[PDB]
């Protein structure tokens, strides 16, 4: 985890949480806090990239979080203006793009001959006023294999993570999804789009038919089913049956405020009873035809309370 | 929730959803006004406009600007107050009552004052 | 510019003889009038009318200055003026013509306004008259002053204008005024960049105008001549 | 508040103001057309109902609600649905048939198991007797109309152009008609089902008049509403125009500075 | 004043009205008995001293008032200066439909049609 | 049709190339639909 | 034709296009293609300007197309910045105006004493997302006597040439029109003006007046579509614009206005070549010629 | 009365109307009209400041009027750009605040120990299409003790003086006002300031 | 036309007019629904939507994204199918049948496979 331009206490507050979760034994924080020299800030991501390049080179897989490049560039701007190199756009240096491109390319998934080690990058970038068309974001946006857009509007109306499905992509796509998740997530992302579609046409407040009301009911419940509390990552086999219940429309006759309680009450029951499925999904990662059956049965069962 | 606790946590979120919705509609209401909103929407707005006015508070230091002697509400006081409004337990009160007063008691006061 | 001593203590209407004008948007004597509208609205006819009427009714000459002139229109004007006999090659003219066209370089286009103004200022001080000085177009004077600034390598101000923009106008406008000897009143064509009354140029210009005269397409189309809009053309001397 | 945005933002409002101003003028012509059908129906209400004035007929309730399927016309449906609930206090268990969806949607949310039948495809053109008879017929059909102790039609009455009025009017049935105080004055030959017909045809006729008045009250509302939309988007356009020029302006200065600074070095 | 179609309202003072009542034709006059009758699908006529003007009609209601005003109400409606082949070609399709609830409606057409032929 | 409508078949057999300029041709075309409603849920759709 | 910073293959093809219409024989291409030194791209239009003036000065007439001035300004910019002359708005030098004023002021109609020769100017200016406030378009618009205005919107509608009529003006105007075309078209700008104002009414219950206005407009707009490379002779325009304006197309459907023009003109050629000849020769329309055309039209429209 | 960037004509008539009301006898006018040098128009408010300062020092009361600061700021932008200091927002030098701050800070009320002299700044900002949010206005509002925002939309409707209530505020006078009025105007401020948002929800 | 023939050029122009209209009407569709439309228009929109979809196509390369097999279409097959679509010889088939398929064969194939 690379801390760039963060205040120290904020890096503290964070390593605490990592420890509160016994997560520190497998992490390395690299800190170039707010007060440190511009050169250290600019450098950190590079030094860090190397620290985790060790893992990739040696058959293992690291994960590098650059939090955040907007500041690295602020600082890299600072070296240059003071070294007196003439400035680019918004006073940045001319190759502020090269800056990031060469870092981010250092993330890769090596071939068998080279040990199959990977390095995976989650850079962070902070915008202003939602503008993604400002210099740096634009730069990095086109450097990476996709983005997750978070939005304030989404947040305050209760979608948390405030991911913007509309705009978020992974360009690798399904290649990196688990087969089981893939199977029951067939078309969800496109559907969720169609959902915003019908919900925009809903603003006309002109009567709906059985087709639009239908997809509205499901989209609303799907939306709600993806909401998630901070600090609670879920196992795949917890995720899978949730998604399956939503997609195949077993949630569609259930009150919206109650979908909260559905989630945990469902999982509680699946662990209790059909644990043999949950453990297959996990072990196998792929819903065989009979496993779809057991799951199908299992869900219906429970929805009738 | 780990700090303020599930209720204060939730009274907060729900207040924000309400306000954020009011905000989303600012445009339709600006052109079409209220009559074009649905029923659920319509309520949220009247409620949000109440929550909004209720968030205002007389300050003792700013007395030479309100005129009304300033108030200090407490944390437990505030949460309950807002929760009640979000359960619509006050819907029947003129929006003005929520403006520039202390806790929920002051609302029922001013509304009786004005309903005379 | 005539010192704070030589100043007029009272504002005063200049009679033009045009009903619309005098009744609704009356002119300052030694004042400045922003004239608005492009073609199809008889602008030059109306200008000539004032040159004639200021000469005939009062008894003072006029100086028409072409700042950033389209040359075509200089040839038109000059001919149209002869044709209307405000210019009289054989007898007497009522108007001196000082042209400074587009094709001329930025220095030229900046100074022409003064070139003409100087001429007009002679008839107010030497011959103590109530002279008309026309400026078409006061905006392109601005424009030109910007180019001079850029070429002189000075840092552009806000919206790329000359840092000098205010004082530049001042120096010009402050010579256009009433003295105890007489008065120079000015009618200045005003173009408005991107239709934005808040753009530095018009902004800074309006700072000196005392009355706008807005001719209008709607008004000509209704057959009304002059095509002055009775509602828009407002005088800040109608108190 | 970028320039790219503000521009297109300002466009789609101009495009809205256009539509709303079309709407207004289109209603103006449509209200002229539905003005003549509100004089030819409120006159046939004269010849009909006068018989009832002379034989003064005084009245499981059947409430028929009338509006349209169309929104974009202010509180037509909103405040008609309220007078229908005001009267639906004194009989919580009274059956409703709704004509037009917007009213059905309104009541469906508040007396959800009161309504037994619903009609649609209405407030598009001026209503005709042909409809007014088919609804009257189906009210006789599935709804078991005559077998009701009481029937009242609810409609928006047009008081002027700027204002309308939620209104009610009584339908009387076969028994009420015979039983009316001065029925005796009228030498109506008891020659087979004679009050029945008068009812069956006072249900279609009364219904028509209401619909004519309801539609012509709605058209007025649509006109007035669309009118205000044009005023607002009008005022909005003005604001965004001012904001546009600011952004433009700064875009020029901030863009320029980038060059000046690059240039001094 | 008092004789209305829903789309078009017609008449106003009258000296003699002829109507096609429930049971056979009738004639209201200067003072007449207050009566209601179903109006059968047939011709009608107004009077203003010696003025002959006959209309056809769909049917409806007549109502002679105690205050003496006669009110006549029908749906659709000049005499032969209104409605031969227009009738004929329709009469064909009418009779055809009868041989078919749906064909019951055509029964209504035969009687209404046959009547109009006489005009 | 009915009695309620009796005089709307006697007026629509008696409708059917003259007066039908807008007025009557349109008085003849009605675009209404009814639907019965049960325990919220409906019944089925049909032309009036 | 002054080609500025165009792909050579384009120019090559523009050549191969005039030779295909036997137009080369009276045309000159000054070529300053994409890949050439900026000075040449800066110079070409003045260079070609002086070529035109030859004809102007010698009692003849040229017309000169600058394709385009946008790219000339871009070139001038390159030179200046490199010479480290001080930049203004969008990094153009102060005298970028003076650049274009000098160029276009050279175009004129000279007086009798000067041989009465003439030079006409068709500068091309490329907007970006339609921005007439853009630095260069501003300068140039304020130098010229008007604009012919194009829009991809109108273009995808199929209206080609894609001329926005409401936005296009020629300050010279009236004075420059075949009197005959100006005779049957003083109404045309009128009709198409009112058609732009009742346009959104194209979406059920319109009164016969504003119904009619939509009836002319569509037909008229249709009449001004014109496949590429097929420009029409005046004596071939005035009939079509006549039948249009005076309401002889309102009967015809909107899709047939295509084949209408073709068949009308070829018929007018065979059966009325004499009226066409008078228009082409006299350049004006007799009170008789107006009844001639009227009669020939009413005959073709009936047929 | 400082007359920063004004016309020679405007000032004449402004003196005339001050003599027409006799108020000349008790007033000093300093003017740097639109023709005069940039550093004159810049130095003008400051020198007026000292002129007024004399009264505040010798135990009297003076009322200085800065008409306007926006034209003063603009003269500064002049010099600052000719001296080739970098342009900030709207091409203004980074110190344009300090210009006005260090000026206004002189208008002031003294303690009983220093004679209790007083000097009352009435600066004038002039906005652009009604813009409060602008870089100059903000600077001056973040300097002054409140503002009297005069809105054009009201003034076009014949409301004079067109004071927008919910955008004007006195910050330190609501304890300086004559008792009598404060008694009789209980809360009148936010009455009207929240009266404006209501009547703007009727049409 | 000189390069591709008239028919190709005419189809290509009409497809363009269609979509241009459909684009122009998206104002009136938002505001006054699909309800408030001329009948020709209602059909133009119906046809434009069908057309939008027939312009998409599964790439072979992008199988990782659609899981749908790559379909390649012959230029003559393109023009013929769009021609057909344009003259209404396909107005009955549902919108989804044109989406992510190859030639008009595939439109029919899908239409039935889904109606099953």
């Amino acid at each position: 985890y690379v801390a760039v331009g963060q205040k120290r206490s904020t890096v503290a507050q964070l390593v605490q949480t990592l420890e509160q979760h016994d997560a520190m034994k497998y992490s390395i924080i690299v800190a170039a806090t707010a007060s440190e020299a511009a050169p250290l800030q600019y450098l950190a991501p590079f030094t860090a990239a190397s620290i985790g390049e060790w893992f990739r080179d040696n058959g293992k897989h690291a994960l590098i979080v650059y939090d955040d490049l907007s500041k690295q560039a602020v600082a890299y701007r600072q070296l240059s203006l003071l070294l007196r190199r003439p400035p680019g756009r918004e006073a940045y240096p001319g190759d502020v793009f090269y800056l990031h491109s060469r870092l981010l390319e250092r993330a890769a998934k090596l071939s068998e001959k080279e040990g199959s080690g990977s390095l995976t990058a989650l850079p962070v970038i902070e915008t202003q006023g939602g503008d993604v068309s400002a210099y740096i974001p634009t730069n990095v946006i086109s450097i990476t294999d996709g983005q997750i857009f978070l939005e304030a509007e989404l947040f305050y109306k209760g979608i948390r993570p405030a991911i913007n499905v509309g705009l978020s992509v992974s360009r690798v796509g399904s290649a990196a999804q688990v087969k089981a998740l893939k199977q029951v997530a067939g078309s969800l992302k496109l559907f969720l789009a169609q959902y915003r579609e019908v919900a925009a046409f809903a603003q006309f407040g002109s009567d709906l038919d059985a087709s639009t009301k239908q997809t509205l009911v499901r989209g609303e419940r799907l939306t709600q089913l993806l909401k998630q509390n901070q600090y609670s990552p879920l196992a795949t086999e917890e995720q899978v049956p949730l998604i399956y219940a939503g997609v195949n429309g077993h949630l569609d006759g259930i009150e919206l405020s109650r979908i909260g309680e559905f989630e945990s009450s469902f999982l509680s029951y699946l662990k209790s009873n059909h644990n043999e499925l949950l453990t297959e999904i996990r072990e196998k990662g792929e819903l065989s035809k009979e496993l779809l059956a057991s799951l199908k049965s299992a869900t219906e069962s429970f929805v009738a309370t | 929730a780990a700090v303020v606790g599930q209720e204060h946590y939730d009274v907060a979120s729900k207040v924000q959803e309400t306000l954020q919705t009011y905000k989303s509609l600012q445009d339709i209401i600006a052109i079409l006004g209220m009559d074009e909103l649905s029923e659920q929407d319509k309520l949220t707005v009247e409620r949000a406009r109440k929550i909004q006015r209720f968030l205002s508070q007389p300050f003792a230091v700013a007395e030479v600007f309100t005129g009304i002697p300033g108030k200090l509400v407490r944390l437990k006081d505030t949460v309950a107050s807002f929760k009640a409004v979000l359960e619509g337990k006050y819907d029947n009160i003129p929006e003005h009552a929520f403006y520039m007063v202390g806790g929920i008691e002051d609302v029922v006061a001013k509304a009786e004052k004005l309903a005379a | 510019p005539p010192s704070f001593a030589e100043q007029s203590t009272s504002a005063e209407i200049l009679e033009t003889g045009i009903k619309v004008v005098d009744l609704l948007a009356p002119y300052a004597r030694g004042g400045k009038i922003g004239l608005f509208g492009g073609a199809g609205v008889g602008k030059t006819v109306f200008i000539q009318e004032l040159i004639n009427n200021i000469a005939k009714a009062h008894g003072g000459f006029s100086v028409f200055t072409g700042v950033g002139e389209r040359t075509r229109e200089g040839n038109d004007l000059y001919r149209e003026m002869k044709e209307t006999g405000v210019i009289n090659l054989e007898g007497e003219s009522k108007v001196a013509l000082v042209f400074g066209q587009m094709n001329e370089p930025p220095g030229a286009r900046a100074r022409v306004a003064l070139t003409g103004l100087t001429i007009a200022e002679y008839f107010r001080d030497e011959e103590g008259q109530d002279v008309l000085l026309f400026i078409d177009n006061i905006f392109r004077f601005t424009q030109a002053g910007s180019e001079v600034s850029a070429l002189l390598g000075r840092i552009p101000s806000a919206v790329g204008y000359q840092p000098t923009l205010a004082t530049d106008m001042g120096l010009l406008q402050e010579r256009i005024t009433t003295t105890k000897k007489g008065s120079v009143t000015s009618v200045q064509a005003v173009y408005v960049p991107a239709d934005d009354l808040t753009d530095p140029a018009p902004a800074t210009t309006f700072a000196h105008l005392d009355a706008t005269t807005v001719l209008s397409r709607g008004i000509s189309e209704l057959g009304i001549y002059p095509a002055v809009d009775p509602l828009d053309s407002k005088s800040r001397l109608l108190d | 508040a970028t320039l790219k945005e503000v521009e297109m933002r300002l466009k789609s409002i101009k495009n809205i103001e256009k539509i709303t101003k079309t709407m207004k003028i289109v209603a103006s012509t449509r209200l002229s057309k539905a003005e003549k059908a509100k004089i030819s129906a409120k006159k046939m209400d004269e010849a009909e109902q006068l018989f009832y004035k002379n034989a003064e007929t005084k009245n499981k309730e059947l409430i028929v609600a009338i509006t349209s399927d169309k929104g974009l016309c202010g509180s037509i449906h909103s405040q008609l649905a309220k007078a229908v609930r005001r009267h639906l206090n004194d009989q919580p268990n009274a059956d409703i048939v709704t004509i037009g969806d917007k009213i059905k949607m309104q009541l469906l949310r508040t007396h959800p198991n009161n309504i037994k039948l619903s009609i649609n495809g209405i407030g598009k053109d001026a209503p005709t007797f042909q409809e007014s008879a088919l609804i009257a017929d189906k009210l006789l059909s599935v709804m078991k109309a005559g077998t009701y102790p009481k029937i009242s039609i609810f409609y928006n009455d047009p008081v002027s152009s700027l204002s309308f009025e939620p209104s009610e009017k009584p339908i009387f049935n076969a028994k009420t008609i015979e039983q009316s105080p001065s029925f005796g004055k009228f030498e109506i030959d008891t020659d087979a089902n004679v009050p029945r017909d008068l009812f069956e045809y006072t249900l279609a006729n009364q219904m028509l008049t209401a619909m004519a008045q309801g539609y012509a009250a709605e058209i007025s509302a649509r006109r007035n509403a669309m009118d205000n939309a044009s005023k607002n988007a009008g005022d909005m356009i003005n604001r965004y125009s001012i904001l546009y020029n600011r952004t433009r302006q700064a875009v020029i200065t901030n863009e320029l500075v980038d060059i000046i600074t690059g240039a001094s070095s | 004043l008092q004789f209305a179609l829903p789309h078009e309202t017609l008449y106003s003072e009258v000296t003699q009205v002829n109507l096609p009542a429930k049971s056979g034709r009738i004639g209201v006059l200067a003072n007449h008995v207050p009566t209601v009758e179903q109006l059968l699908p047939g011709v009608v006529e107004v009077m203003e001293g010696s003025n002959s003007k006959k209309f056809f009609i769909s049917g409806g209601f007549a109502t002679v008032q105690p205050d003496s005003q006669l009110c006549v109400t029908a749906i659709e409606a000049p005499l032969e200066s209104f409605s031969e082949n227009i009738k004929n070609l329709l009469a064909e399709a009418k009779k055809n439909v009868s041989s078919s609830r749906e064909a019951a409606e055509a029964a209504i057409q035969v009687e209404v049609l046959e009547n109009l032929q006489s005009v | 049709m009915s009695y309620a409508a009796y005089l709307n078949v006697a007026a629509q057999a008696i409708r059917s190339t003259e007066l039908q300029t807008a007025s009557v041709t349109n008085r003849s075309q009605t675009d209404a639909f009814y639907t019965q409603y049960k325990n919220a849920s409906e019944p089925t759709p049909m032309t009036k």
